[PDB]
């Protein structure tokens, strides 16, 4: 039904979920013998969780040590995106400049690829930043059970589009809408409770 | 011995 | 989330007493509600699919957002209206199980508005399809056990509203 | 089409286009007049593969116009028409892409689900659309028949 | 809540809730006279349980009213005898839920690091409910001190 | 994101409707003007950081932006701009290989404007760097070709003005 | 040691040490002599401070050694002084490293756990070595008690 | 500064600041009167450092003025003598704070990135700073010249 | 080789070698003849072409072979020429191989770093490659010389 | 990995020499197999599933390994099972146009023995799985592209004996 | 790891005594020799490339293992080797300021000789880089300094051998 005007069109045309959930490439080490291939896995890795490449951000490669440990196959892309969050570069990127809720929502973003689901989470990796710091928390988060069973030990992460549960989708969207060091306020400030417990 | 209440 | 035996428990703890006899009565008029949500609960996870099927047969095919270029076109987002449906249905299922819409707001409606509007979700279809769902489930399980659901869906009308 | 997956793929390593894929850019431009010939050919022959491939669908599968089948009445029956019209048109955009994505993108990701609710045959809409490809060989010249029957089979078997 | 903890598996699988489930829901509605006279039997004798399961946790653990302990003179022994009264009404909370979650999420989670700050013996405060346990299996019948221990139980192992 | 041939099939899925004469002839101007885009992508990846390096070198060097105070200054700053200038480069490479802006659309100038607002970078002199990588590569790759980056590549300065 | 937090870092950031780090080093093995000096002060003298802050810490909170308490009894505070011996050899090992990462991977790491497994008070363990300091400061030299306070405050801290 | 890098480990360690470390804060404020020397000292005696450390450097690389060279005219020397000061006053910046810190934060992140878009040698870069420290230990005070000289060798580790 | 890289972009999303690269492989192997005809043609013309690119890298950068340059010597000149034919035995190589993997496996992988440790220019390097193209593309009939420009200036883009 | 091109490429270069005769001979040898290599695979591309049916139909269904107690019993280890030979058959079909095994012995042969000793698998019910396909390979796409795949099917069988 | 103060602590804890006369004579042993360690470190890392350029320069290059057929032709493994030069340099710099090759034995010597015989490296090329290295080290800091070098490189050349 009627004409379907050209600003429609364009409307329409991109109109649900944005066709960046099936236009990227999922970074999977099926071997370590192709070193192309290693090499191309590495800098995606540190595009996924620098936001960015590295290149004006070190002086030197400070994982070095790591991509000859993932090219000799002693270690997984698990561990490598580990050291990658236990990297000096990390808590001086996204730990120095911004506050623990922060440092929790780009945790989320960088290696389980979504917003934090619920207030239980946020209270959760609260406790672990409080308790033992950033190294801890990013164990926390690379070896959760979520973690292995969206990625596994050999896939790079990648920017997810979950479906459940509540304002998951909206908050990764405002998550990832936005691009390195754009704004300082909070995506994911906390989860108003409808029912206060107590 | 204090033992201050 | 909260239910209505949790929320007796929390309107005691606000207050900061003991159950009285008004919390006593309020959890014995649930505990006499509960076979009939027992009951309905098993009806429409026994028949969940149909109500869907029936609901998207009456409310959604045949119309401008399933003519090309509209939302309920492309059957990935077709499915995903199916399933969004599924969704609302258990969720509403969830609800009327436990006796306080705090489940809708918890982990249905928190920024689904926002959702629908980024993504271009006709709001009005979406509500007529909660409406051919609460009509299909209220002809299914009866208009006693069909009361507590027509509050819970159109609890989600009103928040997605 | 290939040029927009060659692109998302050097996006995501963050590099430029490679020498093997800009050769493959160009071997899609030279074969793009071919492609452009098959798509105007099923276009122009539009209405008549939809007609007789639903003819020959009924005669196969009588149950589905029966009484009591999905496609029963009138209306139904152009319904029916309509998704292979769907599906033709469809086909028609692989063909002119090269690839098999927008058919995937637009017609196929929970086609199972969506036929499923609708208490539709997928298996009998698979040999619809496997009717529409014999007629479509059967009008059309043997090479633009394979290439056309490519994706009518990557179709079939994504129904099936 | 039991229907609460039932909901929040199910939504955790992703599903409708199990027969079991639903038989359990059903089964814990029926039974839940039993759970409301208990309600009513601890509401209404509140007081002589808790004074005797204060006194015998004093005379078997006299290091709190000692001299330089946390609670040794009658100040902070009322305030402690208060945080029985917590523990006490967060177990008919249990007890009319069914489901240990209500007194997990009032007062039961982070209590370790709680009395680490107040400075409280931990393994005391759970000699103390073991006694209320006591006291209250002496005071009710054996099952409905089965059922109560059950959450007297669940509550000295998460303090302990 | 997508190219121009995608573009005119999402364009017709809207519409609902099979490719007409637009849509045929739209597909053969980019099946004529494939070629050059493909000479172009080989010469621009070939001097990709040349075109950088000689643009940064006429645009913005021995300035103010590059003195103390200004927002080159530092090498921090200095290669982060640098970086941004290969970011457009490269990005309109795609958008030259697409036939279509999409890719800026998306990629590119979503969030872009409020993040140089909060980073106090320089939008004129930004601008105008843009303009000296058109120059290069106009100079570079042909008149034709440099004319389809120079449009690309000022689809990205308005964009950021 | 200090070269070892040192070399840790350095090693974490992927380069030489800094000439920051170097100037630690430097300093260190300057006042090295100083710091073994003051570790054989405690050590040759280690019976006095254990004897009597284990007194005071007696007088100031008798609930710990009251009867039915953790530290009641000869053998219980024979046990307790052997901690205290413990925990006043490990800050000798910290003024001899130059840093408190060996009294961290000794006695402070899990030490919470320990403490609430054993049934001990870590406040009255905290003010145990409050008075460890006191008495070392009493029997010490101004500066040389600076740094020693330095390292217990450091257990205060990290126990407490 | 040696505080802001000693905090900012601190705060990703999710601790207070260890007492070797405040010690070494306290070392450094100690010490500091010094770093101001050398300040003022290079800040005096700014032009003639960097006048010995450029002709010497021509004199040892004539590569980098020959023709065809990135510093071969007389503005491409004015522009390599701006360099030069630019490092010089990262050194001045660095023996204020006390850390490498502002060096790294202001002119070594990026700085291959930079001499790579610009064309011009990193090594001869890196030969120019550490001829900077050598006329710098020949014109100033030895043991000023330690301190001052180790930080010019961590800006040559860190940029050879 | 292309066919290499087929099967890699086949293998990492799981296909079966789909017909729009099977035509390419089908295309290089018919039409190899041309590209063993350009292979012969470098071989048997590899000396002067080498010659000549460093007569005109000299040209344009004469630093190298000035006294503080890198390819000074008579010996670091010839050390140059031979690297250039090493990089032209690279691209005859990738020419007879079909795609650019084998040049990136041999020379482009760590020459950054390579020429970083032994501090010659590597934009002078990517000159010479540049140089080499065009005496190459000089003396070779204008499409063998376009097909030949894909494989050189993936060397020029993956060097600089 | 590497063919026959990267293996004539790295026979030249480990010496690094220039190409010679001897290789202009190798690489013309692999251009007029690449025929049938070509057809070949595009047959078996073309009816890769059906080869898979015949082949467990005549090697593994109604034995011992499919009935329970065997290996092959449930429909998750069935799955597994001729997921394993679809895997089989298409890096057969990848050696076999590549003219080399070293994607065999990379991407296969690593690891596999001490997987299969872990797990149970029955390495000559394997064995004879393989010669299944061989022979249906052998019999459908003819003798000098049969015997072409047969060897490398008799690599992966050695790899893994 | 355990340099000398805490290889001391941990020699005194494995028996949980004080630190008795030994413990005295060894960390006086470190408490003289750290100013040296200091001034050694400081030239290092002062020079850190200079080393490794001159060592390679007098021990590898123009030699069979840079020329094609040896392990350190193709620019990945130049750039390997030169990499390993570093972290062996660095490492041997590390045990030098711990005064105990724990470190060195823990952290570099992690699979390295069962790495270079899967690899192919060269064990007695990689020992006279390491002794090139102990050279020009003894060079840069002089000779008690460069013999205490020296002893930890030759604690590498052991862990390879
Ligand atoms: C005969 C061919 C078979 C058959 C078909 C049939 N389909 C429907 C209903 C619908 N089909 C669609 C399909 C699509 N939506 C998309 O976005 C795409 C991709 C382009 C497709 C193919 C939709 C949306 C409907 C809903 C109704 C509508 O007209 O839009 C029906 C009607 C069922 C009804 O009860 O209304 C029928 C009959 N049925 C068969 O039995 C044959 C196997
Ligand atoms: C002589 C030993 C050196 C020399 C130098 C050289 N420098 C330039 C030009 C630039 N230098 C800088 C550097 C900085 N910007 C900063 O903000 C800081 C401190 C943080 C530094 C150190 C920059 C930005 C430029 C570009 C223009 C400018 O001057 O701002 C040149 C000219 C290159 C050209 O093509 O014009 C040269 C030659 N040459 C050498 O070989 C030594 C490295
Ligand atoms: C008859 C109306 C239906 C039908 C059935 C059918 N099945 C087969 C073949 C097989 N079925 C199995 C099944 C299993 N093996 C297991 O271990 C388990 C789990 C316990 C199952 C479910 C297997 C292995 C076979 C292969 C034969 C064998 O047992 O070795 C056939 C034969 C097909 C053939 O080509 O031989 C048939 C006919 N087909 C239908 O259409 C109806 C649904
Ligand atoms: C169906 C009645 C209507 C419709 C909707 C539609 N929704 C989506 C996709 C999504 N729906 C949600 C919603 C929820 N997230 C939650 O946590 C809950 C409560 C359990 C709900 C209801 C989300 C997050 C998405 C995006 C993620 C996803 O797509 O899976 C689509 C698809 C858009 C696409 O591009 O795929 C559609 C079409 N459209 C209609 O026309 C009906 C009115
Ligand atoms: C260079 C033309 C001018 C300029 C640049 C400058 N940019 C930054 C930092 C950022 N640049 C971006 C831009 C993008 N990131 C993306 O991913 C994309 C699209 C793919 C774009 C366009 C972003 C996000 C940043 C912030 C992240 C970062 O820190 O790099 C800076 C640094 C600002 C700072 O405070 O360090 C600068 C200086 N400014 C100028 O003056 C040049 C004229
Ligand atoms: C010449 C145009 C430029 C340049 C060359 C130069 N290179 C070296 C040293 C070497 N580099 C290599 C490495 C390789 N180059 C390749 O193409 C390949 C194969 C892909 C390899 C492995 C080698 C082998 C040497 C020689 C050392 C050796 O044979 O062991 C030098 C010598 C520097 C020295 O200190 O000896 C030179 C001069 N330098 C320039 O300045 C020009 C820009
Ligand atoms: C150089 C002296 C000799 C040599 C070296 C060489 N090494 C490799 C590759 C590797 N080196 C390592 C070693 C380490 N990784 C670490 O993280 C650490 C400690 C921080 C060490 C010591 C590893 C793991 C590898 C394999 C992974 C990689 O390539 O990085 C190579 C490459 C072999 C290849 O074909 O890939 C080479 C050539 N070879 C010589 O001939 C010199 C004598």
């Amino acid at each position: 039904s009627a004409i379907r005007t050209e600003p429609e069109i364009a409307y329409r045309s991109n109109q649900g979920v944005t066709r960046q959930r099936q236009q990227t490439k999922v970074f999977k080490l099926v071997s370590t013998y192709d070193k192309v291939a290693v090499k191309n896995a590495i800098r995606a890795a540190y595009r996924q969780v620098f936001e960015r490449d590295l290149e004006p951000y070190i002086i030197n490669s400070e994982f070095t040590a790591l991509e000859s440990k993932l090219s000799n196959n002693e270690i997984n892309v698990k561990e490598f995106i580990e050291g990658l969050g236990t990297s000096e570069l990390y808590m001086k990127e996204f730990y120095a400049p911004y506050p623990n809720t922060k440092v929790i929502e780009m945790g989320t973003k960088h290696f389980l690829g979504r917003a934090p689901l619920n207030q239980k989470e946020i209270q959760q990796y609260n406790q672990i930043l409080a308790s033992q710091g950033l190294k801890a928390f990013i164990g926390a988060m690379v070896n959760g059970m979520e973690y292995l069973q969206t990625f596994g030990e050999d896939t790079v992460p990648y920017r997810r589009f979950p479906t459940l549960p509540a304002a998951n989708f909206p908050n990764t969207e405002r998550l990832y809408n936005k691009l390195t060091k754009q704004d300082k306020e909070l995506v994911v400030p906390s989860f108003t409770p409808v029912v206060k417990v107590g | 011995w204090q033992n201050e209440v | 989330m909260q239910d209505a035996i949790t929320a007796v428990i929390n309107s005691a703890d606000v207050q900061g007493k003991y159950l009285d006899g008004a919390a006593m009565d309020k959890l014995k008029s649930y505990f006499a509600s509960g076979e009939l949500r027992v009951r309905a609960a098993s009806v429409i996870s026994a028949n969940a699919a149909t109500i869907v099927k029936e609901a998207v047969a009456k409310s959604l095919l045949y119309s401008d957002v399933t003519r090309p270029g509209g939302n309920m076109y492309t059957t990935r987002r077709y499915a995903a209206c199916i399933r969004d449906l599924d969704y609302y249905l258990r969720y509403a299922t969830y609800a009327m199980l436990a006796g306080d819409a705090s489940i809708l707001d918890e982990r249905v409606l928190n920024g689904l508005k926002e959702t629908y509007n980024s993504l271009g979700v006709p709001i009005s279809s979406t509500v007529q399809a909660i409406q051919a769902i609460k009509e299909v489930t209220a002809s299914l399980v009866g208009a006693d056990a069909g009361k507590e659901m027509g509050v819970y869906l159109d609890y989600i009308c009103s928040g997605l509203s | 089409s290939i040029v927009t997956k060659s692109i998302v793929n050097a996006d995501a390593e963050a590099r430029y286009l490679s020498p093997g894929e800009l050769d493959r850019i160009k071997a899609f431009v030279t074969g793009g007049a071919a492609r452009l010939r098959i798509a105007e050919t099923l276009t122009g022959s539009r209405e008549t593969i939809v007609k007789q491939a639903g003819d020959r669908l009924f005669q196969k599968r009588p149950d589905i116009v029966s009484p009591g089948g999905n496609a029963y009445g009138e209306e139904m029956t152009a319904t029916c028409l309509r998704d292979m019209d769907y599906y033709l048109r469809l086909v028609t955009y692989g063909v002119v892409s090269g690839d098999v994505t927008p058919i995937e993108e637009i017609g196929l990701v929970g086609v199972r689900e969506m036929y499923r609710s609708l208490g539709t045959p997928i298996e009998a809409v698979a040999q619809s659309v496997r009717e529409m490809k014999e007629v479509a060989s059967g009008l059309m010249s043997s090479d633009d028949a394979a290439e056309a029957s490519a994706y009518f089979d990557f179709v079939i078997g994504k129904m099936s």
